[PDB]
């Protein structure tokens, strides 16, 4: 959608959405980032 | 190296192959201290995403020593009952194309076409030619 | 209804038939007034 | 409950041309020659029902639940030729 | 209210017992239906799907999982059957002459 | 006399609550579940 | 007898299947208060899912199921068993027991279940690899039970033609048990007073595969009749067809060049 309006972009550019969705086909799974955060905390406190 | 896509073309009516006895692998071990485990057969598209943590498969690639053999076996068995793919069987013969499926599982349903899959996984099935 | 029974089965399907009955019961007297009174009006207007 | 059922029945008798009784069948075609089906609809049906209700009563009670029943009419209760059946995902089954 | 019961059970166990819950959700899935005389399961494709809270379960051919006999339930994931078993009534069906 | 529709049949395993209804020429009235109002959904609470 | 004279209630007990760690009663047997036949018909009228054998034990037990489609599988299993029993009876190799027949009776006026139970006593010849090669067998039964209405209702069939009358009887009675000419010689008097020496079996002899090992055909050259290639309006036929994968039955290119070591 960026290029299709002839904005200035390097042809075939990209980006990194840091997050995920919450509406995969209209079912709302549980926001995976929560898991990626929770296991991190868990591992770190186990280590400490 | 590249385009090892070999038209494996498994058949939809046999995707319950999953419960295979620890799908054949290839172990190796050298002084690089790697623990390399190649995957033989139709399973070179599976990528242990940031899921599967705390599964045995992860915690073994920290074992510094030489890797025992039975560990590979029972850990693979413990892993295979977690892994899954989307499919639907219907009347007639159909091939599965085994690629978009593995992919939309390889990345856990985050790119647009995965929405076309998770919501309706018949489009993965296809007849004689042109799975796309 | 057949559409519901395809994608979303974990959802309830009583309201659909409920308002099916509602819509029919509400459309009866409307169409009554339509074919019983307007028809003649359209004949007249068609001869204007 | 027998009282409300009999009310509904008798009212079902003088409407809904598609039902007779085992016998006469003609003085019905003498009686119901005043309704002029199918100009009849809800607004009329409820008037019939409540007018029948307000002419019963000579010792029988039929008041409080009967009030609550003349109360609930927001679902288009027309009821011509009822049949009890089973229901599988709102697909009526035939009588086994 | 099996829908509610199962929903809350599963939402609470979602991280305390991840291994068991994961294996369970991918083998059985939290819904199942009978087809001819036998019953099969409709598993979950995506790894994590927050099961809907309310659902039109008990009326019609869509049974709730986590409540089948199926001792495989016990084998695959303990600490879950070890709960579901604690709930089934198991008294009688005495008729009423 | 009041209680005739049984509430359960033992196992929460193959129960499938009653499915009788009346058909009235297209229109359908179930007996166990009808999203029409005047049937207050009960708010029971564990706290008992 | 003492019990029933003392209590006067029907007695119901369950059967909890194999694999001990299961507790759900897949069905329930039920004993009657009056071992006579009239009581059997009576109690069978109610209890909306029921069946009973023909063995004398009939007088003492009726069955009660759970669902509509839990009957089907039990009836089909009992039918396979009756096939085996009819066979082993044919050669007078009857084991140290009883129960002339295995089939069931029921009062479910279900088109499907009645179709099955009617078409069944005409296919009591073949052997159905019971549980050793279990298979589409029951599905095939249901299909062939369906693929007769296209024949017994329409004309232009292999009805030849009397099978109509016989099949219509079998489908319309529900009370008689139809025994081929052999079994009737054994079913004496003490069961359902509703039976008949059926005969005129339908001629379909089907083969049975061996263990998983495959099958080979030896397409012939001698015959007496022919079969048509593509519809009698057109030249060349083209069956544009699918193919098998290689993860299925593989391809060996290894040419066996040696028997015992001398050949080297």
């Amino acid at each position: 959608r960026a290029i299709a309006a002839k904005f200035p972009r390097f042809k075939d550019s990209a980006h990194l959405n840091p997050y995920s969705s919450l509406n995969i086909g209209g079912r709302t799974q549980h926001s995976v980032t929560y898991t990626r955060m929770y296991d991190a905390i868990e591992e770190m406190f186990n280590l400490i | 190296m590249i385009d090892l896509r070999l038209e494996e073309d498994i058949l939809t009516a046999t995707l319950p192959e999953f419960l295979s006895t620890r799908p054949k692998y290839r172990y190796a071990y050298t002084n690089t201290k790697q623990q390399d485990i190649r995957f033989q057969g139709p399973m070179r598209h599976v990528r242990l995403t940031h899921l599967y943590k705390q599964t045995k498969l992860w915690n073994l690639q920290y074992i510094e020593r030489e890797l025992a053999i039975s560990e590979i076996d029972d850990a693979l068995d413990e892993f295979i009952q977690t892994f899954s793919l989307p499919y639907v069987i219907e009347q007639g013969t159909y091939k599965y194309n085994m690629l978009l499926g593995m992919h939309a599982h390889n990345v856990n349903y985050q790119d647009d076409v995965s929405e076309l899959i998770a919501n309706n996984p018949q489009l993965l099935n296809y007849l004689d030619d042109n799975p796309f | 209804l057949r559409a519901f029974a395809s994608s979303f089965a974990q959802r309830p399907r009583a309201g659909v038939t409920q308002l099916k009955s509602l819509l029919t019961q509400l459309a009866d007297p409307l169409c009554l007034a339509l074919d019983g009174h307007v028809y003649h009006l359209y004949n007249v207007m068609a001869n204007m | 409950i027998d009282a409300i059922c009999s009310v509904e029945g008798i009212l079902l008798l003088i409407l809904s041309r598609q039902t007779t009784i085992p016998g006469y069948e003609d003085e019905l075609n003498k009686l119901r020659t005043g309704i002029s089906q199918p100009k009849v609809t809800e607004r009329q049906y409820r008037r019939a029902r409540e007018s029948i209700k307000n002419m019963l009563g000579s010792g029988d009670y039929n008041v409080a639940p009967l009030h609550f029943l003349l109360h609930t009419e927001h679902r288009s209760t027309k009821l011509s030729k009822p049949l009890i059946r089973r229901v599988l995902d709102n697909v009526v089954q035939p009588y086994v | 209210m099996l829908g509610q019961i199962q929903a809350r059970i599963l939402y609470i166990s979602m991280y305390a017992f991840r291994q068991e819950y994961l294996k369970f959700i991918t083998k059985f899935g939290f819904y199942y239906k009978i087809v001819n005389g036998r019953k099969e399961y409709i598993q979950v494709t995506n790894q994590n799907e927050r099961m809907t809270e309310n659902n039109d379960v008990l009326t019609g051919n869509l049974y709730p999982s986590l409540f089948t006999d199926d001792p495989t339930l016990s084998a695959i994931a303990p600490t879950l059957a070890k709960i579901a078993r604690l709930m089934k009534p198991t008294t009688s069906l005495t008729p009423d002459d | 006399m009041q209680n005739f529709i049984p509430n359960t049949d033992g196992q929460f395993h193959s129960f499938r609550a009653c499915s009788y209804a009346v058909k009235d020429g297209g229109n359908i009235y179930r007996v166990v579940q009808n999203g029409d109002e005047l049937n207050e959904s009960l708010l029971i609470d564990t706290a008992i | 007898s003492a019990i029933f004279e003392l209590v006067n209630v029907d007695l119901q007990i369950y059967q909890y299947g194999q694999n001990i760690f299961n507790n759900e009663a897949e069905h329930t047997i039920l004993f009657l208060k009056d071992n006579t036949n009239y009581g059997v018909i009576q109690a069978l009228q109610k209890h909306p899912f029921s069946a009973t054998h023909i063995n004398w034990h009939l007088h003492k037990h009726i069955f009660v199921f759970h669902s509509r489609e839990q009957l089907l599988n039990k009836l089909l299993s009992a039918g396979l068993e009756d096939s085996q029993l009819y066979q082993r009876q044919k050669t007078y190799s009857t084991k140290r027991g009883d129960r002339p027949t295995e089939r069931m009776v029921t009062y479910i006026e279900d088109d499907h279940i009645r179709r099955i139970q009617a078409v069944f006593p005409l296919l009591l010849d073949n052997i159905f690899d019971v549980k050793l090669h279990k298979d589409s067998s029951m599905t095939w039964l249901k299909s062939y039970a369906d693929m007769i209405y296209d024949s017994v209702k329409n004309s232009n069939s292999t009805i030849t033609p009397e099978i109509r009358k016989l099949y219509l009887r079998m489908y319309n009675q529900y009370m008689r048990i139809f025994l081929p000419i052999e079994q009737y010689m054994l079913y004496d008097n003490t069961c359902w007073p509703f039976s008949e020496k059926i005969t005129l079996k339908i001629n379909v002899r089907l083969i049975s595969s061996r263990e998983n090992q495959p099958v080979l055909w030896k397409t012939p050259i001698d015959t007496e009749n022919l079969i048509s290639i593509v519809q009698p309006d057109e030249p060349i036929n083209k069956l544009n067809f699918t193919a098998i994968p290689s993860t299925m039955i593989r391809l060996n290119d290894n040419i066996t060049m040696y028997r015992a070591v001398k050949d080297m």
